[PDB]
């Protein structure tokens, strides 16, 4: 890619890009959220 | 030709295997302060060089290496000048329509 | 067309179609840090 | 000083030759065509020698750099050294190498221009009153350091307004006027 | 898009309590805005005293405001005495006078004031001039 | 009471005490001593305890809190303290040097130039206290921006601001002027009270909803927290964080949504340019607009909803008092205000007060709008003059307001959707204004071109074009058409009638014009767009009213409108699918001619690439390959067109009643290029002036083979519309569609931005009551539009050289040599064919027959007098008319025409008319100029006018970009230099040293072996790529040696050449590297290609061009020409460039020779962006020029350096800092300004506002009762 | 030969332009408006029964005109412009106040 960049896939380009639909908005939210569920637990029970 | 430079002052396009020593160029560091004479002989077979390495440093050293290429191309058999030699017309080519 | 003054010629230059006025209102590190 | 601008400064040094004969003549590329120039080029001092057709009139510059100056008038001397300068400095007979990088006097950008008299400057004073007691326009603003002041310069005349004669696209001529601040 | 959707009109209306001028909002009775643009337009007829009336308060909304000369500060008006109170703490007497700007522009000075520029006014009292009769001029040619 | 100067400074330490109304606590049972207590001001249902009046009379007073012993610095200025702690010892307190302190010297008689260089030595001398008494380093103090308090930046130590306070008022008044001071240091600090404002800034925070309580103002909030730690006693931080995030906090933070005291001015959403120039109004509306027959251009239609909303006024006074008691009688009456009270009441309807009126003069009542009421609309964005109009009422259906389609293109107007805004404003001077200034008949011709911005659209086109061609008609025919304007038409003694004598009834009036007209019948063959449709130069009520007035030319436009739309009611007009394809013969014709043509040229491609793929030839270029192709490819696009053509011709033999060539005849929409899009080929698709660029495996789309070079695989399209493009086609045209679309968007940003900045600054340029025109206190120019006569007057005229046939030949040369010198302009290749006559004086001239004609000497004489006269008593002696006298001369010249002594003694007669009436002071030139600028360019830009182009050399472009970077005018840029030449070695010389040539360019064959204690590295080149870089062998040598020679990884070196044949030259280098060897090694070889070079670097080549230019209008000469770019001129010091025209740009002809050049550089760059046809906008460029190079030195728009603007102005422009630095300079300025008149209420200085007005009372006091 | 440069500018103040009428006519109709008393001879109970803008026209046209405008440092009555700019510009003003319905 240094040597013949107009050859190399652009940042721009589809092929390297995935999309999400709506079930994977639900899926992100569930993971961040037990995420945090289980850190607000622990700090809790290290504080006490 | 004389001394023009360039230094880190549009954008260009080039192809990139030039690009590289073309912007190595630009930078004063990697120049010698003082010019780097040559060391290896060569060209044994005229006394012409020893005119033009030293002394001659005008317009006449310049008379002499032309002369020197005009002598190597009459030898050889040549035309020796640009200006006489034929460039293939391309016009045979792309004359449909 | 015909030229009678051409040299005096004024060139028009108007849009032929133009925008319809407006209508009111009414950590994971899991992302790259993108320098 | 080198073996080329001095070939472009020895047009300046004919519109200064014409001033010296008449300080209200009409300044531009035209006036070259009444004088022939002479030169004799050295590193220590150059000659350049004006002649006007006509008279046959002789008028002899001596140009010397900034840092070596030895000034002895000649014969038919102008009665003062020409200088060239490494920056812009005051003075009449000081002139600059970024003036001298091209032949200046010859570009369709060099300004056509004279110095008014007595009666047209009374006439320009007037017309710029408002009518209203004795307040007054004012005329754009010129550097007196221009290359065109160098060459309006008399000794016993002082430059206050000058005269340009614009080219026009449509009029073919235009006439505007401009005023010369001081340079501290 | 239909035109009963988009027509708009107003004669008289609410106010924003900041500025006092004419609210915004289709659904509210508001007034349509008259740009800067405009202005540009209306300073390019010529017509100046046109284009200060829209641009001024209303002639319905006077009121008697006076200004102090010295300080620039809008003077009370104490058991109907008009007063500067920050000049009449310095025992000074200044000058009041009666000024007719907008709202607006009383804001935006007090605002200033607020962080700590002080704009004074002065005020213009040029001697009285007459009338003198003039000879008469023609202006045409001679043909 | 005229409010004349204004002046600023900063407040007293005593002034902020002057207050009895002291805060104290943070909260109380009545808000007593709190910062929301009553005292401040009135408030929600609350008289105010000052001066017992409600919120809509009291304006509020101030107060103050105690601060114990905490100096405080103030936000805004703190900057300035760094500034004055450069200049002092802060451990001693004196100056940092000692001549200041000198009796010798007075300072009292001496400023500028000593005071500023005492100040620099001063400022200069940083060094160790030169003085004994403490004998202490210079510090460096600033403010840290994240702790509130100012650090030293050698040692981390807070400094306190008392100190710094009390070193600071230590300096003695004499010496304020060295460090720049004003007022008093002291005054930069708050030490025993910090002030606070009235209510009247921070009422309550209400919602759309009632049931929601009021929020707590953010700045009532701020002054709370700032009280809370006041009392507390605490240290100076605390407070000085909460009074900077009270008034400013940007200070420290980087946060843009806190509101405080600086929102009013924070950037776009100011004060200034949201509620005082700009504001919303009461009597308004706005809605859909559609057309209307039965309206002029001089009426709008308005519906009922609207006519039953709105209300007019009415004035008591002694002429009206009976009709108002009668609309008060009849219930008609709505509003009523007695002006003595200064109370508005409103009549409802079944409830009102009668006792409560009695009319007095003075007062007014408001009824129902009525019809022929003059109104205000537009349509937006208003561009320019034409959008916002005052029209008169009239009463019309449905709920559109209703316009004539006569005004459309002067508000680019159509009715897909469109909208558009009415005002309604009523006082009796804004009426007077509004019936005359605004009124559409006064506003026919416009303002810079002159030519009339009202007439016809559409088909009415098509139908002019017919009518003037029909042939027999019997009189009842004629009189159909001409409708209710038949009465007057007078059938002389004739029984058939052609098209012609329509139109000569129409044109009633016999003038002659060259083409057009001749005694008043049209002699052209035949009528079209350019006669009747606005904003063109062939107008024919354009011609009306240069004969008369502009009454005449409304008049001629509505009537010559009407009967168009009779000939289209009577005979119809339609373009029907037939007209366009009859059958296939055509198109199958056209599709089998290309099919052919392309294989044609993919089969010479072919073979041109089989022979490079063989030692056949060496290779072309990329660049010369690609425009190879690209000519083939264009060759066959203008076959497509001229077979396009050929069959438009045929077509109009055999079938002559063609409607779509009807159109294509009278010139609208309809020309062989969209023919050959519609019936032939689309072509080649580009971007940025080129076609698609590949991508992946060297190709656009997976649909061609890796490293296609089929040109239909990158956008040449071989289809026709009425073909259908396939998908591959489909995607090249829609990629050019939407890169169209988000260009304008783009563009529609900018433009705006550059628009109001020109507005800005033009603004206040006008006409002064001489003829002259000036801004402020400068004069620009001696004679307005260079003929102190109105510009919509004026008329372009023929140019006509001087000829020895004409009859005063010596005097016409004479003047010709005297005026030629600007008739040659842009770089001597173009010759001027247009002058500028003062009034059109053409439709006044009528042959006579050579002996009833004038006598050539008195004819001379009438001439010569009248210019002469004209010279002195209106151009006071000082501008230069010659090119009037030239033209009357030319133009009236006996050889050329006969004329009786009336038709000359008319034309002086309407010359001194033209110089006597129409151009008034008070004429707003600059915004008009202005405005026609910015509308020109933003038109421009939106409808993608300008086509990018690729070119091998260096050009200036065309378009918005360009005229932008021409205004900024931007420094330590390159510059574009053109050399022009008689002699090419001149020429070639700087060619040669210039031109930057690289050996990797060369495509030659590096290759490198090792041998014992050498590297042999032999680089072979063929000759022709030598002669086509126009280089020697000797200078690729040349290239080579002083590359290796300066080299810093280089040890030891060696080269020689060899003459391989007769077409190649083999360069052999024997080397020895430093160490590291191999990595040096390959450093070299990675860097070689590129770094044997010679030249400047850039990417556009120096090709040597010819060209013809022009010594005179009989005189030409061949010359060359090169252009090259350079920072400046320096480099070409010694080239010996003798008799060399050399053209560089804005600021190297600035510094070598001077500002008038800088000027004229400016004036023609600007006018050439614009493009060809577009000469007439010479006249603005010439003033925006002027403008920018008023001072001594260019400025640019974006600034305000050399001119004297007020402060209102710069904060009005957008400054955001101008209040606080005039406060800090203690400046005083007069109001003369349109923003500053604003401000305040004032009326402009423009137009009717130009003058003073004044009541003379002597005739009144001598009348007795 | 400043005194003939004085004397030509005195003369070129006197011609009359759209601006000036057009401003002199706006303050003598606002001022009309708002109740001040018609300065026409033979003023009588008939005079209040006319269109105010004929009031205005007559007015200036016998002389009687009150409204007095500073253009280059002097006071001008509308009598002191050039009479042929006064008459072509009135006239081409009541042409188009006829055609608005105005006078
Ligand atoms: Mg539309
Ligand atoms: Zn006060
Ligand atoms: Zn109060
Ligand atoms: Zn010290």
């Amino acid at each position: 890619c240094i040597f013949h960049t107009s050859r190399y896939p652009d940042r721009d380009s589809m092929v390297c890009h995935r999309i999400l639909t709506y079930g994977k908005y639900f899926e992100t939210l569930a993971h961040d959220e037990l995420e945090n569920y289980i850190g607000n637990i622990r700090n809790d029970i290290m504080n006490n | 030709i004389k001394n023009i430079g360039n230094t880190k002052s549009e954008e260009t396009k080039f192809e990139s295997k030039n690009n590289i020593g073309i912007e190595y160029s630009k930078d004063s560091r990697n120049k010698l302060s003082y010019r780097n004479k040559p060391s290896i002989a060569t060209n044994l077979e005229y006394k012409t060089l020893c005119d033009m390495i030293k002394g001659t440093s005008g317009t006449e050293k310049e008379f002499l290496r032309y002369l020197l290429f005009g002598i190597k191309c009459i030898k050889k058999g040549v035309e020796y000048n640009i200006d006489k030699i034929k460039d293939v017309s391309y016009n045979d080519y792309f004359n449909v329509l | 067309t015909q030229s009678i003054h051409e040299n005096k010629e004024i060139t028009e230059i108007l849009p032929d179609n133009n925008p319809s006025p407006p209508e009111s209102p009414e950590d994971r590190n899991d992302e790259p840090p993108e320098d | 000083m080198n073996q080329y601008n001095v070939k472009y400064l020895a047009k300046i040094l004919c519109l200064k030759t014409e001033i010296a004969r008449d300080p209200y003549a009409v300044i531009n590329r035209n006036v070259l065509l009444r004088y022939t120039t002479d030169i004799e080029y050295n590193d220590l001092v150059t000659l350049i020698t004006v002649r006007h057709k006509i008279d046959s009139m002789k008028t002899v510059f001596q140009v010397f750099n900034e840092s070596s100056i030895n000034y002895t008038p000649v014969d038919d001397d102008y009665g003062e050294p020409i200088i060239i300068t490494s920056y812009l400095q005051k003075g009449h007979n000081k002139f600059p190498v970024n003036f001298l990088y091209i032949d200046v006097v010859i570009s369709d950008l060099f300004p056509s221009f004279v110095r008014l008299d007595t009666t047209e400057t009374n006439i320009v004073n007037s017309v710029l009153q408002t009518g209203d007691g004795k307040k007054t326009l004012r005329l754009p603003k010129m550097l007196e350091t221009e290359i065109v002041v160098k060459i309006l310069y008399r000794p016993n005349i002082p430059l206050k307004i000058v005269r340009f004669f614009r080219n026009n696209m449509v009029t073919g001529v235009e006439i505007a006027d401009r005023s010369v601040i001081s340079v501290a | 898009h239909l035109t009963q959707d988009k027509a708009t009109v107003r004669c008289r209306g609410k106010k924003t309590k900041l500025i006092r001028q004419a609210n915004e909002g289709r659904k509210r009775g508001g007034g349509i805005k008259f740009g800067e643009m405009e202005r540009d337009c209306l300073i390019a007829h010529g017509a100046a005293n046109t284009i200060t009336e829209v641009l001024k308060d209303s002639e319905e909304d006077y009121q008697d405001v006076y200004v102090c000369e010295n300080c620039g500060d809008i003077a009370a008006q104490i058991k109907g005495i008009n007063t500067c109170l920050r000049c009449s703490k310095l025992n000074l007497s200044p000058l009041l006078t009666k000024i007719d700007t907008t709202h607006v522009s009383k804001v935006f000075l007090t605002q200033m004031n607020a962080r700590g520029v002080k704009v004074k006014l002065d005020f213009e009292r040029r001697p009285p001039s007459f009338y003198k009769p003039l000879d008469k001029v023609d202006l045409k040619p001679s043909f | 009471a005229v409010i004349s100067k204004v002046t600023y400074s900063l407040y007293d330490q005593k002034e902020i005490n002057a207050t009895d109304i002291i805060i104290s606590h943070v909260k109380n049972d009545d808000d007593i001593g709190t910062v929301k207590d009553g005292r401040l001001g009135a408030m929600d249902g609350a008289l105010c305890k000052t001066c017992g009046k409600t919120e809509l009379e009291c304006f509020g007073h101030w107060g103050k809190v105690s601060i114990y012993k905490t100096h405080i610095v103030k936000p805004e200025f703190i900057s300035e303290i760094i500034r004055l702690l450069n200049h002092i010892c802060i451990h001693c307190g004196l100056l940092r040097s000692r001549e200041p302190y000198s009796d010798d010297i007075n300072l009292k008689e001496l400023s500028g130039h000593a005071l500023r260089r005492l100040k620099d030595k001063i400022l200069s001398k940083k060094k160790s206290c030169w003085n004994s008494e403490c004998m202490q380093p210079y510090q460096k103090i600033t403010f840290s921006k994240k702790k509130v308090c100012f650090v030293n930046k050698l040692d981390d130590i807070n400094v306190p601001n008392s100190l710094i306070y009390q070193k600071l008022i230590s300096i003695h008044e004499k010496f304020w002027p060295l460090l720049e001071i004003h007022q008093y240091p002291a005054n930069l600090f708050y030490t025993d009270y910090f002030p606070i404002p009235p209510l009247i800034i921070r009422p309550a925070i209400s919602f759309w909803i009632d049931s929601i309580p009021k929020e707590t103002n953010e700045l009532t909030y701020l002054l709370g927290m700032i009280v809370k730690n006041c009392n507390l006693n605490a240290d100076e931080q605390v407070i000085q964080k909460a009074v900077i995030e009270y008034d400013d906090i940007k200070i420290i933070s980087n946060n843009t949504t806190s509101i405080n005291l600086s929102y009013i001015t924070s950037g776009k959403n100011n004060m200034i340019r949201s509620y005082i120039v700009a504001r919303r109004k009461d009597q308004t509306a706005r809605s859909v607009i559609g057309p209307s027959t039965s309206i002029t251009v001089n009426e709008v239609g308005m519906p009922a909803y609207i006519r039953n909303t709105l209300t007019e006024k009415i004035f008591v006074n002694a002429f009206t008092v009976d009709k108002v008691k009668q609309l008060l009688a009849s219930n008609q009456v709505k509003f009523y205000f007695n002006k003595r009270l200064n109370q508005l009441t409103r009549i409802r309807q079944g409830k009102f007060i009668k006792n409560k009126i009695h009319l007095l003069p003075g007062d007014w009542v408001e009824v129902a709008v009525q019809e022929y009421t003059s109104i205000i609309f537009g349509r937006q964005p208003s561009l320019h003059r034409y959008n916002v109009i005052a029209s008169s009422i009239r009463a019309t259906e449905g709920d559109t307001i209703k316009i004539s389609p006569g005004i459309a293109n002067s508000q680019n107007a159509d009715f897909d959707g469109d909208e558009e805004w009415m005002i309604l404003e009523q006082n009796p001077k804004a009426v007077i204004e509004q019936s005359i200034l605004m009124y559409p008949t006064t506003l026919l011709k416009h303002d810079i071109h002159g030519a009339p911005v009202y007439g016809s659209i559409q088909d009415e086109i098509v139908a002019a074009y017919s009518l003037f061609r029909i042939q027999d008609l019997c009189l009842d025919e004629v009189l159909n058409i001409l409708g209710k304007y038949g009465r007057e038409f007078d059938p002389k003694g004739k029984c058939k009638f052609s098209g012609k004598d329509i139109y000569t009834y129409l044109i009633g009036e016999k003038i002659n014009y060259p083409g057009l007209l001749k005694d008043g019948e049209i002699i052209a063959n035949d009528v079209d767009s350019n006669f009747v449709v606005a904003m063109r130069h062939l107008s024919l009520a354009g011609l009306l009213s240069d004969h008369k007035s502009n009454v005449e030319g409304i008049n001629f436009i509505i009537k010559s409108s009407y009967v168009f739309k009779r000939y289209l009611s009577i005979y119809g007009f339609g373009v029907t699918f037939k007209d366009l394809r009859p059958n296939s013969t055509f198109t199958n014709k056209l599709e089998a001619i290309n099919v052919e043509k392309i294989e044609l040229i993919k089969e010479a491609y072919a073979k041109y690439l089989n022979d490079v793929r063989d030692g056949k030839i060496v290779p072309l270029s990329k660049a010369l390959e690609a425009d190879y192709v690209e000519s083939m490819l264009s060759n066959l696009t203008n076959l497509n067109i001229r077979e396009i053509e050929e069959h438009m011709r045929q077509t109009l033999i055999d079938d002559p009643d063609n409607n779509l060539l009807k159109m294509a005849k009278a010139g609208y929409k309809v020309n062989p290029t969209e023919l050959m899009y519609i019936l032939g080929t689309y072509g080649q698709q580009r971007i940025d002036g080129e076609p698609a660029e590949t991508r992946v495996l060297g190709r656009v789309l997976p649909y061609y083979l890796p490293d296609s070079k089929d040109p239909e695989g990158r956008g040449y399209i071989l289809n026709s519309l009425t073909k259908g493009l396939t998908g591959s086609q489909y995607y090249f045209s829609m990629l050019v569609a939407r890169s169209q679309s988000t260009d304008i968007v783009c563009e529609t940003s900018r433009t705006g931005t550059l628009a109001r900045k020109i507005i800005k600054k033009m603004e206040d340029m006008v006409v002064d009551g001489y003829g002259q025109v000036v801004i402020g206190n400068t004069l620009i120019k001696y004679a307005a539009n260079y003929t102190k006569i109105l510009g919509s007057v004026c008329k372009p005229v023929d140019l006509i050289y001087p000829d020895e046939s004409m009859t005063w030949y010596l005097e016409i040369s004479a003047l010709w040599n005297k005026i030629k010198q600007g008739f040659v302009y842009s770089q001597k290749q173009k010759l001027a064919k247009k002058t500028l006559a003062p009034f059109n004086f053409l439709v006044f001239v009528k042959p006579t027959t050579e002996d009833n004609a004038i006598k050539v000497k008195d004819l001379y004489d009438m001439i010569h007098n009248v210019i002469d006269d004209v010279r002195e008593k209106y151009f006071f002696t000082v501008s230069n008319i010659d090119f009037m006298e030239y033209i009357f001369l030319t133009h009236l010249n006996p050889s050329r025409i006969r004329i009786t002594k009336e038709t000359a003694i008319t034309i002086f007669e309407k010359f001194y008319e033209k110089l006597n009436y129409t151009l008034g002071g008070g004429t707003p030139i600059g915004i008009i100029s202005a405005q026609v600028l910015s509308e020109k360019f933003t038109q421009q830009a939106l409808s993608s006018f300008h086509t990018t182009e690729k070119s091998g050399a260096v050009k200036q472009k065309l378009g918005f970009n360009e005229f932008n970077n021409l205004t900024n005018l931007s420094k330590n840029k390159t510059e574009i230099i053109t050399l022009v030449s008689d002699d090419i070695s001149k020429l070639q010389s700087v060619k040669i040293n210039f031109e930057f040539v690289c050996l990797g360019e060369l495509n030659p064959n590096i290759t490198l072996r090792k041998e014992t204690d050498k590297y042999v590295v032999d680089i072979i080149v063929n000759r022709l790529y030598i002669k086509r870089a126009e280089i020697t062998e000797l200078v690729v040598e040349y290239m080579i040696e002083r590359f290796i020679s300066f080299s810093v990884i280089v040890k030891e070196w060696g080269m020689e050449t060899f003459i391989e044949d007769e077409d190649n030259i083999r360069f052999t280098v024997y080397l020895n590297f430093v160490e590291p060897e191999e990595l040096n090694l390959s450093k070299f070889m990675m860097v070689l290609p590129g770094a044997a070079n010679k030249g400047k670097i850039s990417k556009f080549k120096i090709p040597i061009s010819d060209y013809t230019g022009y010594d005179d209008f009989n005189q030409t000469k061949k010359l060359n020409k090169m252009t090259v770019e350079l920072m400046n001129l320096k480099e070409l010091g010694s080239f010996d460039l003798e008799n060399v025209n050399v053209y560089p740009g804005v600021w190297n002809t600035y510094d070598i020779f001077g500002i008038e050049a800088a000027r004229e550089y400016l004036c023609e760059a600007m006018l050439n962006t614009y493009g060809e046809g577009f000469d007439y906008l010479y006249q603005p460029c010439d003033l925006l020029a002027s403008l920018l190079c008023a001072s001594y030195e260019p400025e640019s728009v974006n600034k305000f350096k050399f001119g004297a603007a007020s402060t209102l102005k710069r904060a009005t422009f957008g400054d955001n800092k101008a209040l606080l630095n005039a406060a800090l300079h203690k400046k005083s300025e007069p109001i003369n300004d349109n923003s500053s008149c604003h401000f305040f209420s004032k009326v402009p200085n423009i137009g009717t506002g130009y003058y003073k007005y004044f009541i003379d009372l002597g005739l009144l006091m001598r009348m007795e009762r | 030969i400043g005194n003939h440069i004085s004397a030509l500018k005195r003369r070129y103040t006197r011609r009359i332009s759209l601006f000036e009428i057009a401003g002199i006519i706006a303050e003598s109709y606002n001022l009309l408006q708002r109740g001040r008393l018609p300065l026409v001879s033979e003023f009588s109970d008939e005079t209040m029964k006319q269109n105010m803008l004929h009031v205005i026209i007559q007015e200036i046209e016998e002389g009687s005109c009150p409204i007095v405008i500073e253009k280059n440092g002097e006071l001008l009555s509308v009598n002191d412009f050039d009479k042929d700019g006064l008459k072509f510009h009135l006239d081409y003003i009541i042409k188009i106040w006829k055609l608005q319905k105005r006078y």
